[PDB]
Parts: structure tokens; sequence; C-alpha cells
RNA sequence: CUCUCGGCCGAAGCGUUUACUUUGAAAAAAUU
RNA sequence: AAACUGCGAAUGGCUCAUUAAAUCAGUUAUGGUUCCUUUGGUCGCUCGUACUUGGAUAACUGUGGUAAUUCUAGAGCUAAUACAUGCCGACGGGCGCUGACCCCCUUCGCGGGGGGGAUGCGUGCAUUUAUCAGUGGUGACUCUAGAUAACCUCGGGCCGAUCGCACGCCGGCGGCGACGACCCAUUCGAACGUCUGCCCUAUCAACUUUCGAUGGUAGUCGCCGUGCCUACCAUGGUGACCACGGGUGACGGGGAAUCAGGGUUCGAUUCCGGAGAGGGAGCCUGAGAAACGGCUACCACAUCCAAGGAAGGCAGCAGGCGCGCAAAUUA
């Protein structure tokens, strides 16, 4: 290339959109934004391959344009708004708030959020630095830079902010017996507790979390989301509360609600 | 804005002064 | 044009490298700014990312910093005296990047008259204006006497040193790059570093 | 002594060495306080760095060169160019079809800094990856251990 | 004054060059004789130089200082000026107006 | 396998280094 | 409508000629660089006509030239978020140097110690150099932040002379939004590196270095690291574990055919990466191109000529010729 790309093709998009193999050629590339494009859900995928509320492209530039879709309670009007990980969709129109969390199996869940849940959003902060006459300044995983943050807070810990201000309630110490999320890598989408942090200096350090029903796993730092102070998360989880089932379990499951359900 | 948020926390950094002051004491002291 | 690239070369084993692809933008080389002494000519070239590069084609003064007492001043450079890349180009007194040149002693001469009250390069004959005598011996009161008495506690230059300001010259480094940067600015030899290109100078020779 | 080799002045940009001072320190001892730095991953910084007297800028210790990325290792076989020595990696290639392996061998031109002095032909060197520092030369000489026979 | 014109094969003439015949210059945007479809293009073209020759069609020409006769179509002819001034100093300057 | 710092344990060195073997996390989708 | 201004036209599409550690794949680094846009931070933090600055230029009117072009010449006007120029406030001060003097303590006293201060100089963030001490961080900075002395390019750095919508309250204040903006960070990247990996050939066994080959020192250039180039030095560097040279009906992978197991062969071809627009070469604009549905040459072709000149580039979509054993509609 000569310059930066414009186009995306659907097959060469990421998996967890769910596209099909032949209604296009061409995906919605997204907008560049507060998300890596690998790691978001454009507006018009959420609007209308998600909820259904349109059925082209252009129903969803007709329902953006019309003002009725918030995201962290700004109005956006571009269809390929770039939209990540616990990240507040409001549609006052419908009356709706959603959140997007990450499901068991990797995709970006629907779930559906009491409307002053909704007022609030954790970020995973990315950096701290110092500068401009000794003032500090957090960076977060959704590139919202906080100037003036509390002392105690540290990289790789988590922040509850409120969303009309943009400005820190309370924090959460990345530290062992705390609960976190996994945003990256085969074992995404799980939830469990830290038993503890392995350091490989110059390279990556590994976590090893525990699930609920004793089911251990690894990541790296880069795929911890802290999520709750100890064992009680912050937020409302979705309908699976972040156990990964095996298929064996998936289609026991899947057989008792045939049998229930007829 | 700057006046109000450096002024808050400028109290939050004499605040941090404050128990780092009480945290050095129990350290030197003990 | 002047392109600036690795393929161009032989390999580690000694074989050459068949081409591949035509010269790019982003591999290439402008002409050097062979920034002589003059009366000041700068020139401004866009570059990579829409920045500017200020290619000063020639320099008068430039902003150097005498840093035992630190010091920093703008002073009119003389000549360039010796290079260590080639000589030839001390022929077309160029200024580069530590060069070693001769610039002028006034301000940190009038900086040491107002600051120690000690002559500098005044030779037996003791000339003087009627400034700087009054500059020199300037009514004191007593803390600021007391003041420059301790200040004169520490006034010492060493002989070689005492030798430029006799000469009117002191010589330099100039740290900066002119031809990329615009300016012309360094710091004043002293020490190890003045006798070193001392004895350079002299078994050039 | 025999520093001064070159053309130009070698000096250790970060340490400012003319400071004036007293005359009875200049009678005492001139002497050059030495930069140094501590380098990442438990390598010691030899005593000769510390207190040696040389100068070069591609020194992992007394220079401006980071260590970052890969760490490998070597025997010495050749030392004949200027502060740059040349290493050999040795290996198997597995080769699928019949199951077995076959010896191949990798050159790499890395830079010995001074402070590894008596360091002879075949003996296991520790090198760490750098930015550039020549056409071929990308490593730089962390730690050196003498051969299995050399005491 | 001479203030333009063509040669017998209709290219115009430019202030700076001053041979007989035709130039190639290398024009861009800014030069006369030229205007660039894409923006911050050069093209080679053919200029007349400034010399009056025996090659020259039509000369422009544009008079300064006017003579006794008035000439039956140049001047005696009346023709007004349209669209006057619309920045607020414009219409204080065309008209000597104070700034109440 | 252990001497020091901190709450029976966590940090620090490891242990001559490997080859081998098992596990973990990284290995785009499409195709299989 | 037109035209000026701004943006895009560097994506997409086509093809596989070149290319053999090159491309590419997996793996890592940028603590060695740039980055339009999006998103967040910042924008009275500078002590030094504004209730609005200046000259034009299109479009339009009018007069023309040439055989010919998306050719343009001249003369009348007229705008700006085009092009330039340029404040006031915040603005009252504070902080360091410089200090006319003034005060206090000690001193018999000389003399010693401690305070207040008018007049002058500099002050914010970006840039360049030197020095000093060591808020937050890294595995490791010559990191970030701080303090001091200065500098700050006329081919010049930011410090809003811009538009819209509703209008409302104590002659004056104002609520949303759009275009802006030096510098941080983010996103999309890009570009240089690390380790390992490719077909045939010895009827290719030594190659590389005068003209950079391998390394050192100082510089130049470059967005940056580096023989990338220069000067001065040293004689190094690769190789039967196959260097070097030649060939390939060779773009590389994801993959495909066949197959008990092992294997053999294919991969121009829609996805990812690279390369190139007849062949080479050099540029302008721009954040991004050595761009070809941009320009300028030469080489080879080739179009219109009134013989002076002018205009080209289907390995885009259809289509045609040619080529061939071999491949579709000017919808």
């Amino acid at each position: 290339a000569r310059g930066p790309k414009k186009h995306l093709k659907r097959v060469a998009a990421p998996k967890h959109w769910m596209l099909d193999k032949l209604t296009g050629v061409f995906a919605p590339r997204p907008s560049t934004g507060p998300h890596k494009l690998r790691e978001c859900l454009p507006l018009i995928i959420f609007l209308r391959n998600r909820l259904k509320y349109a059925l082209t492209g252009d129903e969803v530039k007709k329902i953006c344009m019309q003002r009725f879709i918030k995201i962290d309670g700004k109005v956006r009007t571009d269809i390929t708004y770039p939209a990540g990980f616990m990240d507040v969709i409001s549609i006052d129109k419908t009356g709706e708030n959603f959140r997007l969390i990450y499901d068991t199996k990797g995709r970006f869940a629907v779930h559906r959020i009491t409307p002053e849940e909704a007022k609030y959003k954790l970020c995973k902060v990315r950096k701290i630095f110092v500068g401009t006459k000794g003032i500090p300044h957090l960076v977060t995983h959704d590139a919202r830079t906080i100037r003036y943050p509390d002392p105690l807070i540290k990289v790789n810990d988590t922040i509850q902010i409120d969303l009309e201000t943009g400005k820190i309630t309370d924090f959460i110490k990345f530290d062992t017996g705390n609960l976190c999320m996994v945003t990256g890598g085969a074992n995404l989408g799980r939830i469990g507790v830290i038993t503890n942090r392995e350091r490989h200096p110059g390279s990556f350090d590994v976590v090893h979390v525990k699930d609920a029903n004793g089911n251990s796993f690894a990541t790296r730092l880069s795929n911890i989301f802290v999520i709750g102070k100890g064992n009680k998360p912050w937020i409302s989880l979705p309908r699976g509360k972040g156990i990964r089932l095996t298929i064996a379990e998936e289609r026991d499951k899947r057989l008792a609600a045939k049998q229930s359900s007829g | 804005k700057n006046k109000e948020e450096a002024a808050e926390y400028a109290k939050l950094l004499a605040k941090r002064m404050k128990e780092a002051k009480e945290k050095r004491q129990e350290q030197i002291a003990k | 044009g002047i392109s600036r690239d690795n393929w161009h070369k032989r390999r580690k084993t000694g074989g050459k490298r068949k081409p591949y692809h035509k010269k790019r933008k982003y591999e290439l080389g402008r002409p050097a700014a062979n920034t002589k002494i003059g009366p000041r000519r700068i020139h401004t070239v866009r570059v990579r990312g829409g920045n500017k590069k200020y290619r000063a084609l020639r320099l008068d003064v430039g902003n150097f910093s005498w840093g035992s007492e630190c010091c920093t001043r703008k002073t009119r450079i003389i000549d360039v005296v010796y290079n260590a890349s080639n000589n030839e180009l001390v022929r077309t007194k160029t200024l580069v990047k530590n060069c070693i040149v001769l610039i002028d002693s006034t301000p940190y001469r009038q900086w040491y008259e107002s600051h120690y009250a000690l002559p500098l390069g005044r030779k037996k004959g003791a000339k003087l204006t009627p400034e700087e005598e009054e500059i020199l011996n300037k009514k004191r009161s007593k803390k600021i006497q007391k003041k420059y008495d301790e200040r004169k506690k520490n006034a010492k230059i060493s002989s070689l040193l005492e030798e430029q300001f006799q000469q009117g010259k002191l010589l330099a480094c100039i740290a900066s790059r002119p031809g990329q940067c615009g300016r012309a600015d360094g710091y004043v030899l002293e020490g190890k570093e003045l006798e070193f290109y001392l004895r350079k100078i002299k078994a050039r020779k | 002594a025999d520093i001064q080799t070159e053309r130009a002045y070698q000096k250790q940009p970060t340490i400012f060495q003319n400071k004036k001072r007293v005359l009875l320190g200049e009678t005492g001892k001139e002497k050059l306080p030495r930069y140094y730095k501590n380098i990442g991953l438990g390598f010691k910084t030899p005593k000769e760095a510390i207190e040696g007297t040389y100068i070069d800028k591609k020194c992992p210790f007394t220079g401006n060169v980071s260590i970052r990325g890969r760490i490998l290792s070597g025997v010495v076989t050749k030392m004949k160019m200027q502060r740059t020595i040349v290493i050999r990696r040795d290996y198997l290639h597995y080769i699928r079809k019949y199951n077995r392996f076959e010896k191949r061998h990798k050159n790499m031109s890395v830079h010995l800094s001074p402070c590894f002095r008596d360091v002879q032909i075949g003996d296991i060197v520790t090198v760490g990856e750098c930015r550039p520092l020549s056409k071929t030369v990308r490593f730089n000489v962390l730690k050196v251990t003498k051969a299995a026979g050399t005491k | 004054r001479i203030s333009g014109g063509n040669d017998k094969q209709g290219f115009p003439m430019k202030q700076g060059v001053l041979t007989h015949g035709r130039v190639r210059l290398l024009l861009s945007k800014g030069h006369s004789c030229y205007r660039p479809r894409r923006t911050g293009e050069r093209k080679r073209k053919s200029v007349r130089g400034c010399i009056v020759d025996a090659n020259l069609s039509v000369l422009n020409l544009v008079i300064v200082k006017k003579g006794e006769k008035d000439i039956p179509g140049l001047t005696d002819t009346t023709v007004p000026r349209r669209l006057g001034p619309k920045r607020a100093s414009r219409i204080r300057k065309l008209f000597n107006l104070s700034k109440e």
C-alpha cells in the first residue's frame, strides 16, 4: 500500500462479529477510535446484526443520524464507531441500556443493564505519567486520559468512573484474591479469581486465574481486567456467569432444555 | 476549572504528604 | 535521487544483492549544507510527516556556554581552526557538529567583570575607558562588597584560557548540528579537552 | 593513558569532567568520575566497567546501548577485528521425511566491550539483542564464561 | 503600453521571456499562461517572448494617456462598473465615509 | 534445593548447561 | 447553476514480469522513528482598529488569438475558515539575578551576623546547548517531571480578527453546536531491525575489498538506528554444516490433488503480504506516493495536422487485434 487502508473484507473481519459468507464482499471497516478494530463492535453490527432494529446499513444510518444512540453518554452518528469492552450504549427512545461485555465463547454479549448502572463504567489503566509542571495523568484501556488521579492507583489497576463527569469515583487494585475477566486469547470471556502472578522480566508476565467451579487457566497481563473487589463484581454479569462449559455439558444442557420445553 | 482541580489535588497532595510523614514516623521510630 | 538504502550494498558474505524494488520516498537523502561563516542565511525544508528542518547555509553568531561558571551567551563566530573529520573542510571553513572553532571573548569577559571584578586580557599598558573603569571599579556597599570578596576567593582561570583571553578569542566546540537545526551552539573547551585540541592544532602546523 | 588514539577527543558524554576546582584539588588527584549503568536481566556489571578508564559508546554498561529483545549464547571463534568478535552458534535442524537431524551453524559479529579482556578463542559467551551498531552487528556481549578446559 | 498578445500560432507571451520565438517553460501555480488541473502539478508549455517581431498575430495593447481626437469605438462609448463594494472597509474607502 | 528480608508461606539465588518428554499461552479468517 | 476555499483522489480494481535469506511465514524490538483522521487531555499557566486590519483574485461583463487541446491573453468589478497583518484584556502580580539605599543584632570601637527594599534584567508551553540535584515509572534510560544560564531561524511555532441555532437575564453579561489549534496520549497504520525456515545445479571451489568489502573514531544526510555517505585508521568478513556463481515453464504463505503408514506433486488464481503500470530515471503536491485513470525527460512504439505545433499509456470494466491447443456482453 501507499497509505492507510480504508476497506475490509468479510472473511478477513474478526470472527466474533459473526458475519455471513454470502451477504457481501466487504465488512464494516471500523473508524479509528478508543478501541482496536480487532477488539470492537462497530455500531452498525450492534444495531443491525445483534439487536435487529435495522434491516440494512441505510436504516442504521437513518437511526444514527436521528441522534438516538449514545456511547458513554455521548451522541454518536458514525455508524462504524468502535465500541468496546465495558461499554455503555444508551437508546433513550426505547429506554434501553446495554453494556458490551464479552460472552463466554469469546463474543460481545448484549447485556441489558438497569439505568442507574449506565451512569458509570470500569476502565483498566494502561499507563501513568507525570507531565506539564508536575501533573500526573492516567491513560486507560479506552484512551481516556485522566489528569490528577489518586496516587495509590498504579498500572493494571481498574477504576470506576462516572460517565457524565469523566472523573474517578473509586478504584480496584490489581492483586491476588480479586475477581477478573479475560479480554484476550483462548480463555476470552471467562471470569475468575486471581490465584498468582508470575514475573518474567523483559517478557510477558503470566497470570493464573481460578474459576468458581475450581477450573484453573492462565493468560497474560494484557488480557486481564479486574472487575470485582474480592469476589463480588462491580458490574452485572451476563446470563452465563463467565463459567466455560465443555461441549459435553453444553450438549447436556441443550437436551435438558429440549426435554423441559416442548 | 484548572484552579479548583489544582487546589483539590493540592489538598490531596498535602494530605498524602501528611500520611507520608506519619508512615515515615512509625518506620523510623520503630 | 540520493537514496540512503541498504539493498544497494553488498551482503555480509560478499555477494551482490539483486535489487527487487525501486527507490522509495522514505529512503531519500538530501544534499549537504556546507555551512560557511558569514551574514546569516537559513532555508527551510519540509520533511517526513510534514515537519520542518532548518537548513542553515551560513551563520555568524552562535549561543555558547562556558560551563565552569555556568554562563551562556551569544557570541560571533570567528574561525574554524580544527576538524577531526577531514583537514580539507577547514580550507572551506565549514561549521559542522563537534568542530573546534574560535569565537569572541567579549560577553564572557564582561560577565566576569560584572560578577567577580577582576580584569581579563588587559596588557601591561592598562588601556581603559570610563565605562570599563566604572564597571570594574564600581561603587560598593558592605553586603555587595563582601559577596564580591567571597566570589573573588573562587576566581581562578587556567593559564591556557588566560592566553585565549589575552588573544581575545576563546576556542570552543559546536555541540549542535547547524545543518538540520539551524543554529550553531556549543560549549567552551576547558581542561584536558583544551590542551588536547591545542596540541592537535600545533601538531597540524 | 593511551586513550586518545583517534583524531577527536574521547569522552563519556554524561560526565562533566571540566569542573573548575581549588588548586589543592588540582594538586591532589586528576581523577575522572565514571558513568556506569545497572543492566536489566540479572546481569552483574563487571569491575572493569566500573573502575576502568576505557571509553566506547557501544558498551552495554558504560555506553548508550540498551539491551532488549533476545538473549542468546555462542562460542568465540574469531577475535581479529577492532572491538567486535565473531561467534558461532550451532544447532540441529530437523528433517521430517527421514525423521532425522542435520548439523547447522550460523556466525554472528557481536560487540565486545573492553571490560571483557583476556577473552580467548573457544569459550562460551552470552549476548543480548540491541539496536543495530554497524552493517552486520546487532548483538552485544553480556557475559563471558571460559572454556571447559581452560582454568 | 504593450500588455500582451499572440503570435501566428496563438501562443501568448509572458513577461520574463526575452527571446524571439517560442520557449518551453515548466509552469506551475502562480505563473501566467497556465492553469493547473491538480494541486501542485507542473506542465511544459510553449511561451512566446517579449520582443515584438514580424511573427505576431494579435497585439493586446492598453492605452494609458488620451490624445485629442476621440476614437469612435474606444473612448466615446460609455460602460458602467457593476457590483460595487461588499466589505465594510471597502464601503468606507470607496465613498470616503467616517467611522460612525 | 536452600541462606537472608516480609505476611506455616510470599520474594532472592537457583540447579553445569542442553537434547528429550509432558503441560500451559501464542499461533487471522476461509479451507480440512 | 458557476466559481473560490476545504477534503478525497496514496483506498479499491488488475496482473505475477522482476525477485533464491530476497519476498514471505511464525516469533519478537522500536528504551531507535513518523503517523491525516477518530477518541480523550490541553487552549485567559506568557507581565509584554479590537464594537474588526490590509492587498488582491475568480465566478460575472466586455475584447481577442491559434488548424487543433479539459489552451488561454488583456481590460472592467467583487468576497473569504483563500492570502497576509495584528491587538486589548487575563494583568493584579508572583518568582529568580541585579541591587541606590534603609533597619536590626553583636562589637568601646574597627569589624562581624541577620532582615526590608525603589530603580533595571529575565520569566508560559514548543526549539537548541550547557550545568545541578534526584515526583512518578522500567528488568534496564542519557525516561518523565524539576532547578539554573541563555538561545529561539523572516524560506518565521502555539498563545481563535470564523460560522449556525435558539434567544434569555442584571447601559452589561450569557446556553448549546460547527470549523480551528502548537503539544501529549489513543486508533489505523507504516518503516527499519531479532531468531528459525525455501527448488535445481560443483561440466560453479573459493568469493568480497582500486569503484565499501568487515570493523573503529568524528561527522554528513535521513523521520530515526546503521558504511546510509564522507574523511582518517585497522585488515578484516563468508565458505564442503556448499560460500560464490548459474538456472527455475520460481511472487511467498493460508491452501489443493493424490495417499494404508511414510510420501509425491501442485499453488498465475477472489484471503494475508510483496511487486509493477511499455522500459528505465527524476520529481511536485501531500499526513501518506519516488503515484502513473499526476508531472518532467530519455528509449521504443504510436494519434491529429493547415507542416508551425498539439496530444499519448486498458497487467481497471466491456470490447478489438495479435498470439495461440487454450478462455464470455462494447448489457
